[PDB]
């Protein structure tokens, strides 16, 4: 009986102004977010705008953003807009958002908006106390470093006093990126972010016990003749305190490295977001791009 | 590429020789030592420290944050977490610096992503008995 | 007197007590318990 719509139409009932349809205009190719897939639907549904809550937890919002589907924007009209679904593999022509900056042949993900200088930007489409709050388009470098450095600020907050924590996190809210600089809006600690710590450090602790005597004394044993100003920071990083190997065996140690591999990887899932998007060449203005659907 | 630094002693040579050989299905071909000269390629050496790091670093690490999640846990796995880390303990300062370490962990991690996932390139069809040639789906 | 358990760290309870069992002790209840038994069991050639 049902059928999956691709061509998803949303349909205005505020009466709009010129300025409004103007605005929208200027949005043509860009990401739009839906939580239902239908034919015809109320504006009411679209953008970001209709999960905040008073408590603007930055995780919940985070996942939320990633159970939702994707869409493009095409052939605005007046009062009546398109949104054409992505097909895997397929290459499409996008619209950044945001004011990160974009590079040829990096990856992108999805996430929900930043604090960024005196905060500008937000005539997008606010009419009668509803707004059409988008979703940014980042490079992998930035979205990778907000996750570690939530996760990072959670896992601090943990075994700390109050004080010591608030300049954490002050120091932990900001961050640097090709030339530019973003700050994290309300990263309040919550236990949605408690259920990545847990989750994360029974994973650390994992990969804490299996492994083995040569992988963690190589460091060590490294850093007796050898020297360059990467291992001289590894080593500061680490505490401080020639012989045969106590123990040889290739092929239990082929097992616990190939444990400890699956271990490191589902640490490192916790950071990793959805590749959504892999880019080719970017209009030099850094305004639009063509890209390639994934996931 | 762990064992470039021990080489001199003979299990070690043994062991590596044992390691470079590798078989499949009617395959039994040698793969290169991955020293030259008893000396580590640069990109070598910078990925087996980020891996022996990010093993060192998570052995100090997890008890302290371990031990306080302790308290609360209702799946009750990450008491017996705690307990398997105070045996390996018997097997064997500012926030400042616990900042900086936290980051450097997670820096080491992401430097090892570049080896940890694989591309699934391809799924393969039927293959002719010129089986130099094969048909497959292209998969992103 | 005290038993030797074999895991070193113990763990927290949860769940209802009629799908694994739990024994829970007031020291006063217990007291009691052990009084009246004593006193019930002598009072029941």
């Amino acid at each position: 009986m049902a059928a999956m719509e691709a061509n998803i139409f949303c349909t205005f009932d505020h009466k709009l102004s010129i300025a409004d349809v103007g605005k929208l205009t200027k949005l043509v190719a860009a990401v739009v977010p839906i939580p239902q897939r239908l034919h015809l639907i109320k504006h009411y549904q679209l953008g970001l705008h209709q999960f905040v809550d008073h408590t603007r937890g930055y995780v919940r919002l985070r996942g939320l953003l990633r159970n939702m589907t994707l869409t493009l924007m095409r052939r605005v009209e007046g009062n009546q807009i398109l949104l054409h679904v992505p097909t895997h593999g397929l290459l499409y022509t996008v619209l950044n958002t945001g004011p990160v900056t974009w590079e040829k042949g990096d990856a992108l993900c999805v996430l929900p908006p930043l604090f960024h200088g005196p905060l500008a930007r937000e005539n997008l489409l606010t009419l009668g106390q509803w707004e059409l709050v988008l979703p940014w388009i980042v490079p992998m470098p930035l979205a990778l470093e907000i996750n570690q450095r939530l996760l990072i600020m959670g896992l601090f907050s943990l075994d700390r006093s109050y004080e010591e924590v608030k300049a954490a996190v002050q120091q932990l809210q900001t961050i640097t990126f090709r030339d530019a600089t973003f700050t994290i809006p309300d990263p309040v600690i919550d236990q949605h972010l408690l259920i990545d710590m847990k989750t994360a450090c029974l994973s650390m602790s994992m990969v804490a016990n299996l492994a083995s005597e040569l992988t963690m004394t190589y460091v060590r044993k490294l850093a007796l003749e050898d020297s360059s100003m990467l291992l001289v920071k590894c080593q500061e990083l680490l505490m401080r305190l020639p012989a045969r190997p106590q123990h040889v065996s290739p092929d239990d140690e082929i097992a616990r490295l190939s444990a400890l591999f699956v271990m490191l990887r589902q640490l490192d899932d916790l950071i990793r977001e959805q590749v959504v998007f892999t880019v080719c060449d970017v209009s030099p203005d850094n305004k639009s791009a063509t890209c390639i659907f994934k996931g | 590429g762990l064992f470039s630094l021990d080489r001199s002693y003979e299990e070690v040579k043994a062991a590596v020789q044992q390691l470079q050989t590798i078989t499949f299905r009617d395959a039994t071909f040698t793969i290169p030592d991955p020293v030259i000269d008893q000396h580590l390629l640069i990109d070598m050496k910078t990925a087996c420290l980020s891996m022996s790091m990010v093993a060192n670093l998570a052995s100090e690490l997890t008890m302290t944050y371990v031990r306080k999640l302790a308290l609360e846990d209702s799946s009750m796995l990450l008491v017996k977490c705690q307990e398997l880390l105070m045996r390996l303990d018997r097997e064997r300062v500012s926030p400042d610096d616990e900042i900086a370490r936290l980051s450097a962990l997670f820096v080491m991690l992401r430097q090892l992503d570049d080896l940890i996932r694989e591309q699934v390139v391809f799924t393969v069809c039927d293959v002719s008995p010129d089986n130099k040639s094969a048909t497959c789906i292209f998969k992103g | 007197s005290l038993l030797h358990t074999f895991w070193r760290l113990p763990v927290a309870v949860f769940f209802e007590p009629h799908e694994e069992n739990v024994l829970r002790c007031p020291e006063r209840v217990l007291r009691r318990l052990l009084e009246d038994a004593a006193v019930t069991m002598r009072g029941g050639d």
